[PDB]
């Protein structure tokens, strides 16, 4: 397949990188992370959770209703 | 100082500072190919050894 040093053409752009004995692992996992959890949350409530309520609403709908059904009625 | 000097002395100096130890890189110019931090980190030491 491709390989380095074939793949594209790049200019004047400068990487600095940090050992990883140097670092930590777990530098802010709880005092930044959860911000950006609930942010991403907000940011994808919308477009993921209606469909689903839907679903849910059809689902006791349905099952109330055939659960009456069975039910008889006087005359 | 110089005539004192042995392979015994070379293999320990060396390993004192050479293995398994985190190198400084700089790169310029069409360094596509160069290989990744971690990759020369691995570089640093033998399974074998």
């Amino acid at each position: 397949g491709r390989q380095f040093g074939h793949l594209t053409r790049v200019r004047h752009v400068i990487t600095y990188s940090l050992s990883p004995f140097e670092q930590r692992a777990f530098p802010h996992y709880f005092s930044k992370g959860i911000p950006n959890v609930l942010r991403r949350t907000r940011a994808c409530i919308l477009r993921v959770a209606p469909p689903f309520v839907a679903f849910y609403l059809v689902y006791t709908w349905g099952t109330q209703e055939f659960e009456k059904s069975k039910r008889k009625n006087p005359a | 100082r110089i005539a004192e000097v042995d392979a015994r002395v070379v293999r320990e100096v060396c390993s004192k500072y050479f293995y398994d130890q985190c190198p400084a890189v700089a790169g310029f110019g069409p360094i596509e190919q160069l290989p990744d931090y971690n990759r020369i980190r691995s570089g640093m030491f033998w399974l074998r050894f």
